[PDB]
């Protein structure tokens, strides 16, 4: 019983690192995106679409 | 580019898979040993 | 543009969160795998003592 | 379900990379083989590395180039081609 509860914790911990790697990705997606964003705030013209 | 970033992709997994694995390591008690009383200490701190 | 920077701020401040409460729950459901490992081997060495 | 050949090799270098080095310090009939072993071992790694690094890599270049080079140059122009000299037919 124990080690059959043993395996359904094991998998729920690659499901968890795979929530953590998603919620991650989101996070660096998002910061690219707020880079992106501020560096065409301060340019005036074609650097600015190029950013955006 | 694509090369190493898919490469490390995969060690990235490998790495992270053994890191969870290692947290899954239980500790051992030589309590019945009195002689491994060090011995349990320093392997749990390690 | 600096609303829609602020928001986005804002959702990744967010995002950063809900991977830490990942992080918790994936310790949680580590250190439960690990007890359960140890309450196994302890059994097993157990019922391999009472069978010599 | 079958892997491209590229995808096996590379799931079989990786996994090489893992291979861990082994001490049957305790067994002393063991002592060439695990020499031997982790020799062996180590020349493998160095021969994943290459092929990961290097040699996949390459292969996708020349491809690629390859690939570029006949999307340009698709179909010959068997017969003279509308409005064009003998010569620049030739030279092309």
């Amino acid at each position: 019983g124990y080690r059959g509860l043993q395996t359904q914790a094991q998998s729920a911990v690659t499901a968890a690192t795979q929530m953590n790697n998603a919620w991650d990705s989101l996070t660096s997606e998002l910061e690219t995106l707020n880079a992106n964003l501020r560096k065409g705030i301060i340019d005036d013209s074609f650097l600015r679409q190029l950013f955006l | 580019m694509n090369d190493g970033m898919n490469a490390q992709s995969s060690q990235a997994l490998h790495i992270q898979t053994y890191c969870n694995s290692v947290r899954q390591q239980i500790p051992v008690d030589f309590g019945r040993f009195p002689n491994l009383r060090e011995s349990e200490r320093q392997i749990n701190t390690g | 543009l600096g609303m829609v920077s602020d928001k986005a701020k804002e959702y990744q401040e967010v995002s950063a969160n809900t991977r830490r409460t990942i992080g918790s729950l994936n310790d949680k459901l580590i250190i439960d795998s690990n007890n359960y490992q140890l309450i196994v081997v302890n059994l097993n060495n157990v019922v391999n003592g009472n069978n010599g | 379900n079958q892997s491209s050949q590229a995808l096996h090799i590379q799931t079989y270098c990786n996994s090489v990379r893992q291979q861990i080095p082994v001490d049957f310090g305790r067994f002393p009939n063991l002592r060439e083989s695990e020499r031997q072993i982790n020799t062996g071992l180590g020349a493998a790694r160095q021969h994943a590395e290459h092929y990961l690094k290097d040699i996949q890599p390459l292969i996708i270049r020349n491809v690629t180039n390859i690939q570029d080079y006949f999307e340009t140059q698709n179909l010959i122009s068997t017969v003279m081609p509308s409005g064009a000299t003998k010569e620049q037919w030739l030279s092309a």
